[PDB]
């Protein structure tokens, strides 16, 4: 049932990542071992099998993939998806510049750049409320009021670190 | 929640928004410059304006933040960049009018033509036509014709506009808390808060003029040598003790003496350090040229070009069926997108040019980590300097031998050293006085020190005094020769070319010191050295983030611009000159002119 | 008719006569030292006595002239030099005995041999054999043997004589109005009348000891560093906190640590800065060495050697069928007759020594213009210092490249620089303590401060405390270790090697300045600098015609010696040392011994 | 008759120089032009010929040859042989280290180092009378009494400037 996660035609925005649950399945992981189609695979457990899981999907900028790991600084890990310093499974990523990017621009994929306090591991904020660095309601155009959600904008002639990457984060409990 | 925090969250929004609009603008400007379609000229303006608007809107908003009330080096910088009251600081009419002038002057220069007085059918444009005369013609009068026509035509036209341009531009300067537009420009070199690395707008002139003094002797000799040589080219028209007829200098203004080489060459019997044919004989294509340049940088510890660079760059004229501009340019579109545009011909000039261009790209890469508003060279002189550094190492017979474009034999004899250095001074040293003189007038003209009734009469009181050059025909006030030169009647700060020039030599020196280099400084090839790249990238990665004083220090160990490395590059020449000038007159008298009476 | 005039005509006669006898004496001493025939040992004494007599006769006669009654600087010097009592001041028996001692000691040293305990057939001479062991052997015991045998044999023998040598030589000293023979020697450095330039016999000790204190830190690190290294060479035989076993230092006494290089080299993977093999590999012969050093002096603007030099000198051991003394010496026979005597081996030590020797000759030439009695170095340390100045420039890797003993490539990075500095310190810095300590012991014994029952207690006490060295086995008063070295039992002052080292670097600072030198003093090569050439020759020319303090000020601008230059020359190595020594004890314990175990 | 002067087996000491008169002869001088065998040839007139003389022979130290010229300071020129500031012909010298010099020492050639007053041009003093810096008869070993004549002592291993030089001085009138 992993083909339904990885080969899924469409992926979510990090600010609204999708956790698929997998129970009562048997998979080999080898459909993942044999893959130079993957620009990242850093596991945090092993690389063996037990043929028994939580798959989280989203898209991020190439240079952002570094933040999908325990400890990592901020912005994406701070406000969108934060792995736990604690336990862990694996983090997989692949370049999709011909799928999620266009020559004219692709701004469908969003992320959160403003917030009050960081997220706890696996937390998910899908609120969209005008932001002010000090509580207070807002009403843009008003100054010091900004919309917390922002679009990536993936151009197909951009640099590698600026191209879209689909990421799946498997979690064993 | 303080004013500092509200500012940070502000710039944060700016960076992300700038990046998108800016990218859309470049991709636009590029698409046009590489494919001159009709649809494109709209799009280039499309994104060109949204981007303008955004900045204007951001500038006005960024205005509502007191940077004087900020305890953070970085952010202050970014804000102040944004706090560009710009033209807006004027009024509806002033700002409207000013742009009218700017655009008009620009069009006149680019569109102005002069016609043959006894052949009114054929007119010539500054490019080529006119320029082509000023670079090859050996006819005194033909050269006289061009020179005068151009200043007497487009020059006279720009006078009225330039006069008002100065006024309108000055109000603007003073409104933003500067002495004058000059003061404005000199701003680029300023540094507030850091101690020891601080620098003022006055300090520039001070440093410029003091460093120029130490250049005169070298220049005067270069001057004397070319003078005598010119006497043989145009017998009778030149005084052995007088200045040089401005129209005989190699280009329209005498900005460079480069084309004087054909008739000032020290030993015309010497042979070829010009691998132009050696490249050709080897069936070299645009690909090889650039792959080679990549290899060069890779050797000093710098990264390959991006896969993107090779995918999106244009390394050759597409010809017809898709016209394009041909000025070689290095593009930093944004979003880690880099590329060069260059209608590459298999010339040694172009082989070097490629390294200069890729130098810029390498710089643009190194500073990509900096917040959007810091992504630029330390000052207007840094980027050009870094590029010229590259030409210098690749030009060496050593490097050219290393590549295998120069016969692994070839003795670099004492004489080809001179031929070479002279062709360098003709371009490099020949321009300093002119460039300093140019900004010296401009500067003063904005400071009120040069009355409207003594403009051109002062231009030449200084070209004679400073540059050792004279007007073949006299000019009153219906003339505006300075604007006859692009950068002038196109609103561009010119002193860059001076400070760049000085910088690049300090760089080259520090880098050959680092590359552990024994021979004369001009034979140095930083190639294959990594502690060289390191010492360089150490300042390349900063961009505008620090004060140049520091950035420069990161390479040279100096806190300021220094003439000495430049003089050292021409020490072997300098002595030869003095000798050649044994019985020649060194210096000039301001009072002589080619029309007299 | 005045007393000054009677005197003038006297010295005039002296100079002409002295020149003849002195010449015959030198040609005699030379003929002996280069060909030890029987007949020769007579004639060496022959002219050697006629010359002694002439001086003694001229001394008594010179006495009759009141120099206090003389208003001419020059003559006063000459006269006073003639106004000497020498050995004569003693009696028939004393003076006879003293010379018997002097000659006996001198013969025991030169003739002594040790025979293998378990091989009573083969015996070894201090040179080579013994010296060869001390310079190459890695065997603790073999080195223990040598060191001990030599002090056990020739050492014990000289003890009796040295004891008497001290007595008779002290009487001598006191009879000439000195405190002791020590005071006598310290005399060389004295100056009376000139104001600001006067210098007293006691000032020396004061200046010596004061200047030495400032050398300690550097020496203590060098010591700590070599100690650690030696522990790796001789596992188990050395305490990390204890002094260094005297038999392990690289030569018989540890006068120089030069042979510790092979196993204290900072970075052995570098390209060896000891060009010994390079010379060997390139087939260098003695002629090349000397012809090479001449080229060096010629380059600073000094003269070639005299045709005579090349015809008459002896630059290699004739071997057998003509034995000769091998101590490297520079002869100034007189009558412009110059030669060097040296059993030149193709080593780097020898290549440098050639420069040092030929330096002396240059000095001797430069002052041949001086009246016979002024023909000498300013003080006993000037000649040695001038020689060592030459070794300094010729040792640099830069010079080594110029000569072609080092690849025309070879990049001088900061590790080759530590290697070069470490090795210079081994020689230069290492002898400072050994020299100060030796002279102190003597000076004391002369002043009587040390009882014959502790002569060897206080020696090994100071060898432990000042030098940080320790006897591998205990020595009772049966022993006389210091006399185990040439200079001690051949009646030569030693401080010359200390005073000398300081001048060495002072002169070098000033010279490299005169040679418009780029950076650190340790990387300077004065060759090719006729200016630095000229400068040196200007205080060379002077001879002993000047008080050394003035002459020193002519070239370096200091009335007295200073340690700063030496310390700056070593700074890089100083700082690097401190770091290496971070995991080791720095300093030593006098309480540890390799035998008290 | 010049071969008789120059190739003279034996030359005198300077204090007792030999003047040969040459009249009623014809000499080409070319037997002097064609000679790198001469370390000195300073003439104080010309270098041509009239096929028509006073030849002066003696010996001196290398470094003394410089005093055989007009003007010249002293010692040799002062007390032995003084050319006239006035008129002059040629002065010739050649190194004779293997003729007048011996490895063991050659003191035959003398010179005067003490005197009362300088010599006039071409004057010649051959007196040998115990000298005193103030008139007064003498009797060596008596103090302040020295013999004016002294020997050079030419060793074969000396410096060039200490080697013997034969000198002929031609004078025209
Ligand atoms: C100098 C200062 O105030 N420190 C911080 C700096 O650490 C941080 O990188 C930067 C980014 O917003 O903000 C401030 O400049
Ligand atoms: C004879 C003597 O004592 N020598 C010097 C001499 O060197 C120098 O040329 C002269 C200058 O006044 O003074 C003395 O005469
Ligand atoms: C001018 C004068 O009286 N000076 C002389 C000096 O020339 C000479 O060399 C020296 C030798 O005795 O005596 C005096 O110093
Ligand atoms: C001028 C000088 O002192 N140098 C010469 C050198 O030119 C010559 O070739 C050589 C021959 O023996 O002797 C000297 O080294
Ligand atoms: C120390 C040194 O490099 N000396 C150089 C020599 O190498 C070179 O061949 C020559 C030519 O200019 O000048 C100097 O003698
Ligand atoms: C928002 C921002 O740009 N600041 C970062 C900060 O997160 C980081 O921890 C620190 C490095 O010490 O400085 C900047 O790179
Ligand atoms: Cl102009
Ligand atoms: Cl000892
Ligand atoms: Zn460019
Ligand atoms: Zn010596």
């Amino acid at each position: 049932p992993f083909g339904e996660v990885f080969n899924a035609t469409k992926f979510p925005s990090v600010y609204a990542w999708e956790r698929k649950k997998i129970s009562n399945c048997v998979a080999d992981y080898s459909v993942l071992y044999n893959s130079t189609f993957f620009s990242t695979f850093k596991c945090y457990g092993v690389s063996a099998t037990k043929l028994n899981v939580y798959a989280d999907s989203f898209v991020v900028k190439g240079d952002d993939v570094r933040q999908i790991a325990p400890g990592q600084t901020g912005v994406i890990a701070d406000y969108n998806y934060k792995l736990p310093d604690d336990f862990m499974g694996c983090v997989l990523a692949w370049n999709t510049r011909n799928i999620d990017a266009t020559s004219t621009g692709n701004y469908n994929y969003k992320y959160r750049y403003l917030r009050h306090g960081k997220l706890r591991p696996f937390e998910r904020d899908i609120s969209n409320v005008p932001f002010s660095p000090d509580g207070k309601p807002c009403t843009p155009p008003a100054l010091n009021c900004y919309w917390p959600l922002r679009g990536y904008g993936f151009y197909t002639t951009s640099g590698i670190g600026y191209q879209p990457y689909r990421v799946v984060v498997l979690s064993f409990e | 929640s303080t004013t500092e925090e509200l500012a940070k969250t502000f710039l944060e929004t700016f960076n992300y928004e700038a990046q998108e609009l800016s990218y859309q603008s470049s991709v636009a400007s590029w698409n046009y410059n590489t494919n001159i379609t009709e649809e494109n000229v709209q799009n280039m303006n499309n994104a060109g304006d949204k981007w303008s608007a955004f900045l204007k809107e951001q500038s006005t908003l960024a205005q509502m933040y007191p940077l004087q009330e900020i305890q953070n080096l970085t952010v202050k910088l970014q804000l102040q960049a944004l706090q560009q009251n710009g033209s807006s600081v004027l009024s509806e009419d002033k700002s409207k009018r000013l742009n009218t002038i700017l655009n008009t002057m620009s069009t006149i220069y680019s569109t102005g033509k002069v016609c043959n007085p006894d052949n009114p059918q054929e007119c010539l444009l500054l490019e080529p036509g006119l320029n082509e005369i000023m670079a090859n013609s050996l006819d005194y009068n033909e050269r006289l014709w061009a020179w005068e026509s151009w200043r007497s035509e487009v020059g006279k036209q720009l006078r009225p506009l330039y006069e008002e341009y100065v006024v309108l531009k000055n109000e603007m300067a003073r409104a933003n808390h500067y002495e004058d537009y000059g003061d404005y420009w000199r701003g680029d070199y300023e540094v507030n808060g850091v101690d020891g690395y601080d620098y003022s707008r006055g300090q520039l002139i001070e440093d410029v003029e003091h460093t120029f003094e130490e250049i005169k002797p070298l220049y005067e000799h270069l001057h004397a040598y070319v003078r005598a040589k010119l006497m043989n080219a145009y017998p009778s028209y030149i005084s052995p003790i007088g200045c040089l007829p401005a129209h005989l200098l190699g280009d329209m203004w005498g900005r460079f003496w480069t084309n004087l080489y054909s008739l000032t060459v020290p030993f015309g019997q010497k042979p070829n350090i010009d691998v132009t044919d050696a490249m050709v004989d080897q069936a070299w294509d645009a690909q090889r040229i650039f792959k080679e340049a990549e290899k060069f940088f890779v050797s000093v510890g710098l990264p390959n070009m991006t896969q993107g660079f090779w995918e999106n760059s244009m390394l050759t004229d597409p010809g017809n069926v898709q016209k394009a501009v041909c000025h070689p340019t290095a593009w930093d579109l944004g979003k880690g997108d880099f590329r060069i545009l260059m209608c590459t011909k298999v010339t040694m000039d172009d082989f070097l040019t490629a390294h200069h261009e890729m130098g810029h790209i390498q710089y643009d890469m190194a500073y990509a980590a900096q917040p959007f508003l810091l992504r630029n060279g330390a000052n207007e002189g840094f980027h050009e300097a870094v590029g010229e550094i590259m030409s210098l190492s690749a030009a060496t017979p050593k490097h050219l031998k290393s590549i295998g474009l120069l016969s692994p034999d070839f003795q670099e004899d004492n004489e080809t050293e001179i031929n070479f250095l002279l062709k360098q001074a003709l371009t490099i040293v020949g321009t300093l006085p002119f460039t300093y003189m140019l900004e010296k007038w401009r500067w003063m003209v904005f400071k009120g020190e040069i009355p409207k009734d003594q403009w051109m009469k002062k231009w030449w009181e200084m070209k004679r005094e400073i540059v050792g050059v004279v007007e073949p025909v006299p000019h009153d006030e219906t003339y505006c020769d300075p604007a006859s030169l692009f950068h002038v009647s196109n609103d561009y700060s010119f002193i860059r070319y001076y400070t760049r020039t000085l910088y690049q030599f300090q760089f080259q020196e520090a880098l050959c010191q680092a590359a552990k280099h024994e021979g004369p400084l001009h034979k140095c090839d930083i190639s294959n050295s990594t502690e060289a790249g390191q010492k360089l990238f150490n300042m390349l990665r900063l961009g505008k983030s620090e004060p140049w004083t520091l950035a420069l220090e990161n390479v040279v160990g100096a806190k300021n611009m220094n003439v000495r490395p430049l003089l050292n590059y021409f020490e072997p020449l300098f002595t030869w000159l003095k000798d050649q000038n044994k019985n020649s007159f060194v210096g000039w008298s301001t009072d002589w002119s080619p029309y007299a009476d």
